[PDB]
């Protein structure tokens, strides 16, 4: 039997403090995007990329961050929406960055450590997060302005017509779990703090926190999902199935970087993708 | 290292 006792008490006190940064830290959450996904909602109406042409008036009536009238863009539909994917990425890496240091002890890790753990946890994060804005039929974009279909993502040429399709693939059986911010919070911090990433040198620390964080996460699975015992053991074997995504992510990285003009990565990828997997 | 990483952490 479960109890209230100032055990579970500091556990829910953990998972308030979490979900508080959480929705500091995160613009988006899957709050705000299921309501945008449904109109079930105001600001809302994104504009629909679905085909070539509502892809081109949509690039002029979105404001994307990465806009700016002056600069050059690639002539290839297929790159310039790599290079939002790239520019996404590396705001999400400060967001989960600033996210982790709000994480009870994360900070008095031993700093090499912290960077092990960002180094490793951001893109499996990516995709839990990335998940939150998608349904089956596409994906939000551009803190909501933009929805782009899962259809036109496929149809970009090879290799670039494969590259969101596993991720489509994992939300769907991943939003099927049906958890909310307030579960994804603590499972994102479970994952920033897996003592088990390469070349961590301090490894008892790191333990010590996800044990904590492990148990919040447990209390707040049987406490918010009455209908559905083993959801604790599912979320935690996403986990495994995030890795090889990653993994698989990694090795379709390599064909557009051996095969396109000099495609770019920006430098905050290239440290996190070194030496990787 | 991962010098942008490690800036982001101070
Ligand atoms: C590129 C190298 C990069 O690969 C990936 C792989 C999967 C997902 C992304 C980025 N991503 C998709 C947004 C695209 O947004 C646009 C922007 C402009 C545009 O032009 C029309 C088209 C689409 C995203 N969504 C998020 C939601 C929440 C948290 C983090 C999020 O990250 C990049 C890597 O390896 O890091």
């Amino acid at each position: 039997h479960m109890q209230l006792n100032p055990e579970s008490a500091d556990l829910r006190a953990l998972a308030k403090h979490l979900y508080d940064s959480y929705i500091k830290s995160f613009p988006l959450t899957k709050a705000k995007a299921r309501a945008i996904l449904t109109g079930k909602t105001t600001d809302k109406s994104p504009f629909v990329i679905y085909d070539m042409n509502s892809l081109m008036m949509g690039e002029d009536k979105i404001k994307f961050k990465h806009i700016t009238p002056l600069q050059e863009q690639s002539k290839e539909v297929a790159i310039r929406i790599f290079q939002g994917c790239q520019f996404r990425s590396v705001e999400a890496v400060q967001e989960i960055t600033e996210y982790a240091k709000s994480i009870p002890g994360f900070v008095n890790l031993d700093l090499n450590d912290q960077v092990t753990l960002l180094k490793y946890g951001v893109h499996e994060i990516i995709y839990t997060m990335l998940a939150s804005l998608m349904n089956k039929d596409g994906v939000l974009i551009s803190e909501g302005q933009g929805f782009m279909t899962r259809e036109f993502l496929k149809s970009l040429r090879k290799p670039f017509g494969d590259f969101m399709e596993p991720k489509f693939e994992f939300a769907v059986k991943f939003n099927a779990l049906e958890l909310d911010d307030s579960d994804l919070a603590i499972f994102i911090a479970v994952i920033i703090l897996s003592g088990d990433r390469p070349g961590l040198l301090n490894v008892k620390p790191i333990e010590d926190i996800q044990d904590n964080l492990l148990q919040a996460l447990e209390l707040q699975l049987k406490l918010n999902h009455p209908e559905s015992s083993q959801l604790f053991a599912k979320l935690l074997q996403k986990m495994t199935d995030l890795r090889q995504i990653v993994t698989e992510h990694v090795q379709l990285l390599q064909v557009i970087k051996k095969t396109e003009t000099d495609m770019s990565l920006h430098p905050l990828l290239q440290e996190i993708y070194k030496d990787l997997y | 290292r991962h010098k942008i990483l490690h800036r982001l952490l101070q």
